[PDB]
């Protein structure tokens, strides 16, 4: 029985008032894959399927894979997960990159921002 | 804490009895004349409809047994010093019964008794705009007494006088040396005076019936001047008439570069024009639709509800629509069925139509887009769908190495001509094609043998992550294919970049030695560069070398290298110095600098202390 | 010319007779169930304010009794099996006479009928919804046939069912076994059946009335659970509750740093409450969840903007009891009423943000640092002078007089500054290290006149577009440079010279100010401010340049370095120059992306070092 201790950054969008939280998954490691995506799609199709992730290749050929673990930019589908029992992996997104990309910035109030400049010019 | 009261013991113990629905005549002439119209000014747009229905009333009727048709036109009349306006039509009129009958009874309208009436729903049932017969008391939001001189259109009619001050009480007479049609005079309020004045009357007129179907003259003298072009054929509407109406519409005095007419039917009545202005848009059209609505010719002036889509606001143009749902204040029913179809179906017109363009002319186009791209930037950015996501994309104008300077491809074009094989559209981004040319990421990719497009306006890549996909096919940039992909000699490499690292321990998390470079000594490779470099611009140096691992690489054949390796000994201060300048100027290539500022003092101070010897 | 048919010529013979408005009742019906209201969704809504008027009417009809008050609730009844929706309240009730007189009639209301019965307007006015007498008939836009089963509430009366199919007919019958108070039975249309749902039906409700002043009862859960804070003295309600109101109407689970209780009534009625989020805005936010409330009911105005636009940070409620509306219940368009709320709202936030920057130095410092691009937007919006002023006595700047880490406003800036000085100046730059050895700083440092230290993105152009404060003109450092009045001459001309021929195309003049003593090179313009921030648009956007001058220090070593430098290596002189004026043009913040300057500063580079 060797049981891995996964702590995965978890942050709804849709969820009403989701506010940043850290969760713990357990994922014993002699029926997983080596590999830190096998981990990843384990939790997806038996654990919780809210966490998404991007792969295409399992390989190290797209690059969809690539997030940070310990501090460290990494790749999931070519490093492997940590056999240390002691040792918890520390699973982050990479290192800010947040929902910007589906924020949809407005960048309203723009022509009046050009409505102060011609007085000075 | 599950406790409910609902239950049906209820059950009918008596006979059951019968009863007609009633209404309160003074409530509802209170709510209409206090609670029903947002602007007070709307009561002569009303007033202007029933005119132009009365008048199309007695066309229909003069057509129907083919005799001549006199003088149709609609008169506004405005008296500063009595304080009254007077609005006059020679339509069909109303005889005592017609009177009583309409303007006497709330929500009652002859124009659909007519429309019922006309066994065809094909000539004037599109050239009617009344439909709740409330628009009349319209008038009694401004007006202490209301007086309308009315005559019916029939050999013999006699004239007829109609009297009342909104308070559900109005009284009849008969009326002597009344012309035919109707006259309506209204007496204003106390603070209702601005509207018995030139300029106010002739606003709301140009704000709201300009296009109406008969010529329209204000105290004596026409004020249209311009009839609705939108209208008839496109091939009836020649250049110049779509120049005025484009200048009209548009309040500028240039020319249409794009005219595109609509006219359909199947999915709903809708005959729409748009142009697309010659000259570069302005901060206005940038920031919130400039579309305006006519439905029956008159406008609907929503200006909340966004017909069109937030991205398609650079172009100016009306769209008449008879099927869209109008609240009682002739206002647009927010969140509508009909109305969203009508915007998807506008939408997906527009793009087709610019496709059209793009295919017919080239140059035309090039200059449309390197004018107007920031709107279709931000149409793919806003999309959610993944089919307008591509429709929109379609449109996109991007020049690729394997073409000379000043040649814009297309991404469809771009996918279609390249390796069949592969699932990868490269992009890189940089100020202009020479600087991409000599791009460093551009000369590391140089092993592959694949074309890269070439992106150069701002908030191009963020563009490119939100496509994220175009003919099932990925897209990925020159940095992120990069870095996802896997002189001197080898010690002295080893110990020069340990001692960097010392040195850049904090601000680098990571070095490694690429041969790939030719022309840069030094190169920052981030996994993410194109969502990093916008997320720079939202979100000191520890801070933003901690939230984006500047990973640096360097080029160990680069000629500065190989000075630097020597200079590491000699002068360790200068070397320290110069290893900041390239880590600095490697994190400019990358667009990975909020301000430049800071690196300008130890620029200079490099400077100085470096060609001294000189 | 003109052509006119406006005469006077007519005139009146007959006898003028005499008639009462009619109204068709077929018309309104369907003017009501089709063309009155954007949602199909608001009938529940307009049930709910009847029910809670019923019960309104109800608690004053028993405490003017003076006897005891028995339990009032409204209760909804969702039935997906039968396709019907139940609304049952425990209030006064309608006989059979009341049933006909109300319902029957459009725009007949019996609220405004006992309103005129209280001759004290504050009892129950502040708390009846009902003002039109159509809210009933929303109803029929989902319901092919109504059944209302309404009991009195006197000791005595008797119960009635009301049938009515909404074609503007309507039936009333004897009904048996009715409990006081009103139940009505909505039998969903076909195309209407989502409402017969209890998760869209809890969702709606809400939405609308969940601060209903009674409970609310669906399903036989009640989902209140939470009075509105709102109506209640700001003594009275504690900061726990504050926190779940918080929770609650900003969709969020932090607290709120900032709350402020307004209520007035001599300008015209307002019960409304603020709250600032701990956290930092999002892009998104760059009604604002204010949405405008009036006697517990909402709104949903989204138009009006009842809130100035750069004041969307803050989230909360406002409440109005005298505010005009639709007959579909929504706010009249460009109301008189709504733009003195806005300002109103305005000014008294103005206000509440002034006193906690006088009651809390640091942590309204945290609140600046957290919302300041905010007041910086309502500075730039702005178009009232006095607005300007008010939101820029927001402003938070470090001064060069003062040590880092503490902020100073406009106000007590200008009050310590010299009488004879006029005029406020103001240095940009990202950090304050980089303004104290800023070049335009260093210059302006021959006198002692205190200067501002901003960092922030568009602080040039807030200030700019401020231009005045307690009388006092905004000049940036850079202005008052540019509008004031070891190489020896000959080599300064001729090096100078070498410069406009070299840099003709760039660097439009060439002169030597003896104001510098770190940075070579100084790059200044009459718009610096205006100049670099629509740069910035233009670079942004390709849509609808500038004249620079370029100033070389004479002490300069670098500088002096040309002198001997020119005759040896010309084309690393003029390499050199180049890229000492594109470092100035990066500190003057005039320069364009940076990424061209790399090639030339890496072939300076090692160009420059074949000497070691
Ligand atoms: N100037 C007029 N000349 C002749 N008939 C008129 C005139 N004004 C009103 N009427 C008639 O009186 C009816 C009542 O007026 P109105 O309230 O405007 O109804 P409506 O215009 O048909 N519907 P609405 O869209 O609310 O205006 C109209 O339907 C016409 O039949
Ligand atoms: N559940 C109820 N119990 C008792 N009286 C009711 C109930 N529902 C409606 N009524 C009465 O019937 C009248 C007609 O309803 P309604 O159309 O809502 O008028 P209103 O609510 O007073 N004005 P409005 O704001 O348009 O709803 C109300 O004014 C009440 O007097
Ligand atoms: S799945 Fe393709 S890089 Fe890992
Ligand atoms: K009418
Ligand atoms: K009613
Ligand atoms: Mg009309
Ligand atoms: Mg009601």
């Amino acid at each position: 029985p060797r049981i891995k201790k996964f702590a995965i950054y978890r942050w709804d969008p849709d969820k009403a008032g989701d506010k940043p939280h850290m969760q713990t998954y357990e994922v014993d490691l002699n029926k997983c894959g080596p590999m830190v995506l096998d981990a990843l799609i384990k939790i997806k199709n038996e654990v919780d399927s809210t966490l998404t992730f991007r792969r295409s290749c399992r390989e190290g050929i797209c690059g969809s894979c690539a997030m940070n673990i310990n501090g460290g930019n990494t790749l999931a589908c070519t490093r492997r997960i940590d056999t240390n029992l002691n040792k918890v992996s520390k699973i982050y997104p990479l290192p800010h990159m947040y929902v910007i990309k589906d924020l949809v910035p407005d960048l309203s109030n723009f022509y009046a921002q050009y409505k102060s400049i011609e007085p000075y010019l | 804490p599950l406790h409910s009261i609902i239950s049906s013991t209820e059950s009918v113990q008596g006979s059951t009895s019968k009863h007609e629905f009633q209404a309160e005549t003074k409530k509802l002439l209170d709510i209409v004349a206090r609670s029903l119209y947002s602007e007070k000014e709307v009561f002569i747009r009303e007033l202007i409809s029933n005119a132009s229905d009365a008048l199309e009333k007695l066309r229909h009727k003069l057509v129907s047994d083919g005799q001549a048709l006199p003088e149709m036109e609609i008169h506004l009349q405005t008296n500063a010093e009595k304080g009254t306006i007077t609005i006059q039509d020679t339509g069909i009129g109303m005889t005592q019964e017609e009177l009583v009958s309409n303007l006497g009874t709330i929500a009652r309208s002859g124009s659909k008794a007519f429309l019922d009436a006309l066994q065809n729903q094909a000539e004037a049932s599109s050239k009617i705009i009344g439909q709740f017969g409330v628009g009349f008391y319209s008038a009694f939001m401004v007006a202490d007494r209301v007086e309308v001189y009315s005559r019916s259109a029939a050999p013999g009619s006699l004239g007829y006088q109609w009297l009342s001050d909104g308070s559900g009480v109005f009284e009849i007479a008969e009326a002597s040396g009344v012309r035919t049609g109707t006259k309506i005079i209204i007496h204003l309020k106390s603070d209702c005076k601005e509207f018995s004045s030139e300029a106010r009357v002739r606003d709301v007129v140009t704000k709201y019936s300009n296009f109406v179907s008969f010529p329209l003259y204000l105290n004596g003298r026409r004020m249209n001047t311009l009839q609705a072009i939108w209208m008839m054929d496109p091939k009836d509407v020649g250049e110049w008439q779509h120049e005025e109406f484009y200048r009209y519409v548009a309040q500028a005095h240039d020319k249409p570069r794009y005219t595109l007419h609509y006219k359909t039917d199947a999915p709903l009545n809708i005959r729409s024009i748009f142009y697309v202005p010659d000259m570069k848009p302005s901060m206005f059209d940038v920031s919130r639709s400039s579309v305006a609505l006519y439905s029956r010719k008159v406008l609907i002036q929503t200006k909340a509800t966004d017909i069109l889509p937030k991205w398609l606001r650079f172009i100016r143009g009306v769209v008449d629509s008879e099927d869209i749902p109008l609240n009682l204040s002739r206002e647009l029913l927010q969140e509508s069925a009909l109305i969203r179809k009508l915007r998807d179906v506008l939408q997906q017109r527009l793009i087709k139509f610019f496709i059209d363009q793009s295919k017919k002319d080239a140059e035309k186009y090039a200059k449309f887009f390197e004018d107007y791209g920031l709107f279709m930037r931000e149409g793919i950015v806003t999309a959610t769908e993944q089919e307008v996501k591509e429709d929109i994309a379609k449109l996109l104008r991007y020049e690729s190495s394997a073409l000379p300077s000043g040649q814009l491809t297309s991404l469809s074009e771009y996918a279609s001509r390249m390796r069949a094989g592969t699932r990868n559209i490269y992009y890189l981004c940089a100020p202009n094609r020479h600087l991409a040319e000599h791009s460093p990421y551009y000369e590391a990719m140089k092993k592959k043998d694949t074309e890269v497009l070439f992106c150069f306006e701002q908030f191009d890549e963020l563009t490119l992550l939100h496509l994220r996909e175009f003919d099932k096919k990925k897209l990925i940039s020159v940095e992120t294919d990069i870095v996802v992909d896997h002189c001197l000699s080898e010690k002295e490499t080893e110990e020069l970049m340990a001692w960097m690292r010392n040195v850049l321990g904090s601000r680098v998390t990571n070095v490694k030695v690429t041969l790939r470079l030719d022309t840069h000594p030094a190169m920052v490779t981030v996994l993410e560069m194109g969502a990093a470099r916008h997320f720079l611009r939202m979100q000191t140096q520890e801070e933003r070398a901690q939230l984006l691992q500047p990973t640096l690489e360097i080029n160990p054949r680069h000629a500065l290298i190989k000075k630097l390796n020597q200079l590491r000994a000699s002068e360790p201060g200068l070397a320290q110095l110069l290893v900041d300048q390239i880590y600095e100027n490697a994190m400019i290539a990358a667009g990975l600098v909020d301000d430049p500022r800071a690196m300008v003092g130890r620029l200079n101070e490099l400077l100085v202390k470096a060609l001294e010897r000189h």
